[PDB]
Order: C-alpha cells, then sequence, then structure tokens
C-alpha cells in the first residue's frame, strides 16, 4: 500500500537453480523486483525499498533502503546461491532494517519469497509471527517453496500477525507451474491489499 | 531422448541399484534438479566401480552444466576415472570436459552473476596431474601441483574441496618418491 | 510468403532482430565501464598523492650519537635530527641521501644519491 | 532477423517460430536486467569522478 | 587478502573516540557499539589511525542477529579521503569487554572491503588490562591439526602504539 517501507527477502537456493518457472527461478526473480520496485513508486514516490539475502549461513543486508532502483539491482548482481535462506534469522534481521527508514510515516511490511521447504520448527517462529505486529510489522509470504510437497507452518505465522492493524499480513500462493513467476506476483494485488484497522 | 539411454542402464543395473535409477527419470522431467544431485550422489557410492557409472555421467554432464551443481559435477568424474585401470582413457576424457567448462563461464559466468564455474576447471587439473602419477610421472604432476599452489593461496577464500584435491596429489606424488614424512604431513593437513 | 499467419511471423522477425541489437547496448555499455574503471582511478591516484606532503632531502654530515644525526639539508642550514626505525644505523653512512620530514625533522627513509639536473642534459648529448 | 519467417517454415513448424519469439521475451527480459544493471553504475561512476576533479581544479 | 601480520600498533585517538561513540548510542547490556576501523595496512604491523561510528543495532535476544547499514559504510569512506586519502578499511572494533562468537560472523562482512584480514579490536569502556585497554586479534582461517575441521579462529596478536608526537604532548 502507499506510505509503505518494504524489506523483500529473497530466498537464495539450489532449489532456485531449478528450472520449474522460468528459466531457472533465480533469473524469474530477477524480472520480478524490477517490476514491484516500479509499483510502489508509481502509487507514491515516497515509498523505498530495502533488499536482504538468505546467501550465507546467515542473512544479509544487501541493501539498506534506499530510494534507488539500480542500489537494489546491484544488490541481486553481488548475492550468490550457494547460501541457504534461513528464515527465523532473517525476519529479526528484516525487523532491525525496518526501524531505519526515509521518513517514519513509511509503513513496516516485509515481502518473503520462499524457494524451499522451511525447516525451522513451527512453534519457534510463532514466537517471532507475534513479535513482527507489536512492532507494527506484517509480512507477504509469497509461496512457492513449501508447496514442492511439504506441510504450511505458514497457515499458523500469517493468523497470528493478523490483527486490528492498518498493515495486513497476507498468504500468497503462486501457481507452480509455468505461467512466469513475476506475471501472476504483479498481476496479483500488491498495491490493492487492504488494512485491518 | 535420453529416456531411452536412462532405460537400457536400468535394467542392466542390480535390482538394488535399480529404484536408484528410476529416480534420474523423474526429477529430470519434473525440472527439480536439486532432488536430481541427491539421487545420482546416492547412486554413485554403491555403485563405484559397476560400469553403468560413467556411461550414466556422459548423458546428464552432457545436458546439464550448471542447472545442477558446477561443484558436485565434477566430484563425480574424478571418482569415475580413479577407478579406471586405463590411465590414457582417464586423461582423455577430463581433459575434454575441462574444455567445456571454460568454454561455458564466457556466457553463464556474467549473464548469472552469481554462479562461479572457474572454480570446477581447477578441480579437474588435480586429477591430470595424478594421472601423470598413475603413468609413474613425478616431473609433469610436479608443474601442475606449482600451478595449484599458487591458485589455493590468491584465492582468499578456499573450498574445502579445492585444497583437498590439491594435497591429494601431492601425497600420491611422495609415496612414488617413497618418502615416509613427506606424505605424512601432507596426509595429516588433508584428513583435517 | 506461403501463409497468412506470415503476417504475424514479420512481428516475430522484428522482435529477434531488435534483441540482436540489444546485444549490442549490452557490449556498447560493457566497454564504458570498463575504460572508465581507469579513468576513475587515474583520478583517484591524484588525491593519494595530493593528500601526501612533501619531505627535505639532506645527507648525514656527522653522527652526533646513535639516535641522533647531523644532516646538512639541501635548503641549506644543518640541522640535529632523529630516525625513524625503519632506516637502519649501519645503512647510514656520511654523504648518504636522507629524507626529513618537513614539520618534524626526522629522517623516514634513505633516498639515492642526488645528481645534477645539468648532467642530464649532458647525457643526453651524444648526437 | 535471418529466422522467424518463410525461411523458418522449411526448418521446422510453424508452431515453432510462434513460441519461440516468446523464449525471446524471457531472454530480453533478462538483457533488460543487465543494461539497467549498467545504466545505474554509469551514473555513479561519472559522479565520482566529479567528486575527484573537484578537489583537482582546486590545487591546480 | 595479506596472510602476514605480527602487530598492531594503535594510534591513541582511536581508543578514546570508540569510548565517545559508545556513550553517544547510549549503549549498555550486550547493546555494543560497533563501527569501522581506519588505517593503513597490507602490512604486517596494522597500524590503526582513527575509527568511526557505522549505523548498528545489535539484539541482545540473538548476537547472530544483527543490522549492519552496508550503503552507509560507502559514503563515509568518501570523507575519509577529504580528510587523508590514505585511510581504507583495515577491520571493524567492538566496544564490549570481550570475544563473542558472533564476532566471526560480523568479520565476514568486512572481507568484502579490505585487502587485508579484518581486525577486531576491543576498545574496552570500564579500561581493564594490566597493559593497554585493548586487546587485538585478527581473523585468520587455517587448518587444525589437532584432528579437528579447519576453523576461523581470531588469533592474537601483540598491542603496541605509534603515536605522532603532536599528539602525544
Amino acid at each position: 500500500m502507499v506510505l509503505e517501507a518494504t524489506v523483500l527477502v529473497i530466498d537464495n537456493s539450489e532449489y532456485s537453480r531449478n528450472g520449474d518457472f522460468p528459466r531457472t527461478r533465480f533469473e524469474a526473480q530477477i524480472d520480478s523486483v524490477e517490476f514491484i520496485f516500479q509499483a510502489k513508486r508509481n502509487s507514491n514516490p515516497e515509498n523505498t525499498v530495502g533488499l536482504i539475502s538468505g546467501a550465507g549461513a546467515n542473512p544479509r543486508v544487501l541493501s539498506t533502503f534506499t530510494a534507488e532502483f539500480g542500489k537494489i539491482l546491484a544488490g541481486l548482481h553481488d548475492t550468490q546461491i550457494e547460501g541457504k535462506l534461513h528464515m527465523a534469522t532473517a525476519l529479526q534481521i528484516a525487523q532491525l532494517t525496518l526501524k531505519h527508514r526515509q521518513n517514519k510515516v513509511q509503513h513496516q511490511r516485509i515481502v518473503a519469497f520462499v524457494c524451499s521447504p522451511i525447516s525451522d520448527s513451527r512453534d519457534e517462529l510463532i514466537r517471532l509471527a507475534k513479535t513482527l505486529k507489536k512492532n507494527n510489522v506484517a509480512v507477504d509470504i509469497i509461496n512457492f517453496g513449501e508447496i514442492e510437497q511439504n506441510t504450511e507452518l505458514l497457515d499458523e505465522f500469517i493468523a497470528a500477525v493478523n490483527n486490528p492493524q492498518e498493515e495486513t499480513s497476507h498468504l500468497l500462493t503462486v501457481t507452480p507451474g509455468p505461467r512466469l513467476l513475476y506475471e501472476n506476483i504483479a498481476s496479483s494485488p500488491i498495491i490493492l491489499e487492504e488494512g485491518s484497522s | 531422448e535420453i529416456d531411452t539411454i536412462l532405460s537400457t542402464l536400468r535394467m542392466e543395473a542390480d535390482p538394488s541399484l535399480h529404484p536408484l535409477f528410476e529416480q534420474f527419470e523423474k526429477f529430470y522431467e519434473e525440472k527439480l534438479w536439486f532432488q536430481l544431485s541427491e539421487s545420482l550422489t546416492k547412486f554413485f557410492d554403491d555403485a563405484k566401480s559397476t560400469p553403468l557409472r560413467l556411461r550414466l555421467y556422459d548423458n546428464f554432464v552432457s545436458k546439464f552444466y550448471d542447472k545442477i551443481n558446477q561443484l558436485s559435477v565434477v566430484k563425480y568424474l574424478l571418482a569415475s576415472l580413479k577407478d579406471s585401470k586405463d590411465f590414457d582413457e582417464s586423461l582423455k576424457y577430463l581433459d575434454d570436459l575441462k574444455a567445456q567448462f571454460q568454454e561455458l563461464d564466457s556466457k553463464k559466468q556474467r549473464n548469472n552473476g552469481s554462479k562461479d564455474h572457474g572454480d570446477g576447471i581447477l578441480l579437474i587439473d588435480s586429477e591430470i596431474a595424478r594421472t601423470y602419477l598413475l603413468k609413474n610421472d613425478l616431473v609433469k604432476a610436479r608443474d601442475l601441483l606449482d600451478d595449484l599452489e599458487k591458485t589455493l593461496d590468491k584465492k582468499d577464500s578456499i573450498p574445502l574441496r579445492i585444497t583437498n584435491s590439491f594435497y591429494s596429489t601431492n601425497s600420491q606424488y611422495f609415496k612414488f618418491k617413497n618418502d615416509f614424512n613427506s606424505f605424512y604431513y601432507t596426509s595429516l593437513l588433508y584428513l583435517s | 510468403e506461403q501463409e497468412a499467419h506470415n503476417k504475424a511471423l514479420n512481428q516475430f522477425k522484428r522482435k529477434l532482430l531488435e534483441h540482436r541489437r540489444y546485444d549490442d547496448q549490452l557490449k556498447q555499455r560493457r566497454q564504458n565501464i570498463r575504460d572508465l574503471e581507469k579513468l576513475y582511478d587515474k583520478t583517484e591516484n591524484d588525491i593519494k598523492a595530493l593528500q601526501s606532503i612533501g619531505q627535505l632531502i639532506g645527507e648525514v654530515m656527522k653522527e652526533l650519537s646513535e639516535e641522533k644525526y647531523i644532516v646538512k639539508a639541501s635548503s641549506g642550514p644543518r640541522y640535529i635530527v632523529g630516525v625513524r626505525n625503519s632506516v637502519d644505523r649501519s645503512k647510514l653512512k656520511k654523504g648518504v641521501r636522507v629524507t626529513l620530514d618537513i614539520t618534524t625533522l626526522t629522517i623516514m627513509r634513505i633516498l639515492p644519491r642526488e645528481t645534477d639536473p645539468l648532467v642530464y642534459n649532458m647525457t643526453s648529448f651524444e648526437q | 532477423g535471418d529466422d522467424e519467417l518463410d525461411q523458418e517454415i522449411l526448418n521446422l513448424s510453424t508452431q515453432e517460430l510462434q513460441t519461440r519469439a516468446k523464449l525471446l521475451d524471457n531472454e530480453i527480459r533478462i538483457f533488460r536486467s543487465e543494461l539497467q544493471r549498467l545504466s545505474h553504475e554509469n551514473n555513479v561512476m561519472l559522479e565520482k569522478i566529479k567528486d575527484n576533479k573537484e578537489k583537482i581544479k582546486n590545487n591546480r | 587478502m595479506s596472510l602476514q601480520h605480527e602487530k598492531v600498533t594503535i594510534a591513541p585517538l582511536v581508543l578514546l573516540s570508540a569510548l565517545d561513540h559508545y556513550e553517544r548510542t547510549q549503549t549498555k547490556e550486550n547493546k555494543r557499539c560497533v563501527g569501522v576501523i581506519l588505517g593503513d595496512a597490507n602490512s604486517s604491523t596494522i597500524r590503526v589511525t582513527n575509527s568511526f561510528a557505522l549505523p548498528f543495532e545489535e539484539d541482545e535476544k540473538n548476537s547472530d542477529v544483527w543490522f549492519l547499514d552496508h550503503n552507509y559504510i560507502e559514503n563515509m569512506n568518501e570523507m575519509c579521503k577529504k580528510i587523508n586519502a590514505k585511510e581504507k578499511l583495515i577491520g571493524w572494533y567492538h566496544s564490549g569487554p570481550k570475544l563473542r562468537a558472533s564476532d566471526l560472523k560480523i568479520n565476514e562482512l568486512f572481507k568484502k572491503y579490505t585487502q587485508n584480514n579484518p581486525l577486531l579490536l576491543i576498545v574496552d569502556v570500564k579500561q581493564q588490562g594490566v597493559g593497554l585497554p585493548t586487546d587485538a586479534y585478527v581473523a585468520i582461517e587455517q587448518v587444525k591439526d589437532d584432528g579437528t575441521s579447519t576453523e576461523k579462529t581470531f588469533l592474537h596478536l601483540p598491542c603496541t602504539i605509534e603515536a605522532e608526537e603532536a599528539e602525544e604532548i
């Protein structure tokens, strides 16, 4: 939505060398990011985007909040795919990035791509899910990792985050079959989303 | 295309290596090629010296070079020709495959910009030196050993894999020399 | 033509050629960044020299003690100076050119022999 | 465009040509990422020479 | 990266400045000020001339979770040249009483910008030690011959000072 700062979490994996999506998942994600930046920027150009990865054995900030479209892009040129996303720590590292903003009017939002089944514990992540909304952070989970035969720990995470709050958590699952990952995500409500106050 | 070749190898293969064969066909079709990496590793452990190993590997390397991990792909190749008792066969096959990856990294390395493929070339070179030692030539292996050694120092992050292969070359060289201690120090570094 | 679906393959012939001429915009810009990397460095090199300061040449006239030396500067007047540890005492002999600092007056390093500007015209005479 | 015309009706099917341009759409979406990647670096580089030369003209 | 080291020389300014920056982030109780370390290297003697704060957040729940603002580090370095064009990253300081095992993962991030293995200089703010109130490590990766795997570990080097005469008086 408008007046919004977004940390996009890109899942870095060997699961995204898979050619299910086009013509790996990673090369599909390059296109996707560019699209997302313009969507938000043309809704309101006081929005900013930060980017972290899972790459490494620990998450890392590739870009702090910047109004620069090219800095986000440069970040993807730097990132490495042999790393594995660990979601528990990535949420916590995003929360700190979301304290720093261009203006404090910018709302707090996480967008997370999932390309691997997550093997962090459910009860562990349910603490974190409820930490988010105290900080006023909601999380949109684009899911295409936990649908390669895996349970939805996610169902619980999204309900725990939702509350009266104009930041509203969303669960999106994206058709894994060829229709172009980026097309579906761009076409999916992301600037037509609603609050919950 | 490759479905046919796989099917002949399965029938030829053991009834215990048969269900592993099935898995290759499925993952290739499905484009889930990280799981394809998993099924190949399982197979090759109790197929090391069975002759299906090398034939299977020729099929998959020809198709995919980087949509299935580069480091995995080479690490299969080196073991296959260690078990190969024809050193003249070993030398050309490494030499041919080394050529492919060097050609590859002009295009893939910059576009993908997040996977390097030059690291594989180094792993291959270790075995070429070792084919000389299998042929009992110490000097040729040594000139490649010197190149490997400087190159390790040059990278300022080193995969475990590369420093292992580099020591493995050294260790085999020293016991053709019959020197005990030199072997010992090399193997200590390598085992760790 | 052979088809009237080849009225829509003209449209596809156009996309290919655009992409193959977009290949040439990949190759145009890949040549401008490698030239500008050296041009940003040629001026980066200028900053690191500019922020350095000069040094004043002398020669070791006479040992006084062992951590203090009499030099006769090339500005003229003799001074008493100390030394950096980088210069060794036994490479400090008399008639050896030294740097001094120009705000601390301390030897940092031994310098090659000084030589006249004039005698560099003289080796350029053999014509 | 030495392809995707009536030359290539002979070589492969007309439906191969329908889809082929649509695999070149993925391919230029990638070359566009890289070309715009290189737009941002030439914008930053030129301004990094401006930062250098500004001191240099003062000393000059 | 230089894999050759011997000593760390420290200017007096560095220590005092990290204590100042520490109280002005208002850090205490496992929130520890971490800034960049500036100076000369490609030298066995690491010569640290200056230090500055970075915007940094340390979570006390997990210290493996941390915030580092990477973008800021490039901008600051351009202003370091304005002061003197012979100051670069040669590590990062820690303000805490002692070495953490989350400090190894932090050290990774500064490798990207250093031509030398990155320095950990613990500037104490309780001023302990019977010599200088600084401990010094540099991260080295090595095989260990004890039958244990390859570690990256912080190995101790001596601490010394090099002070400008102007400053010393």
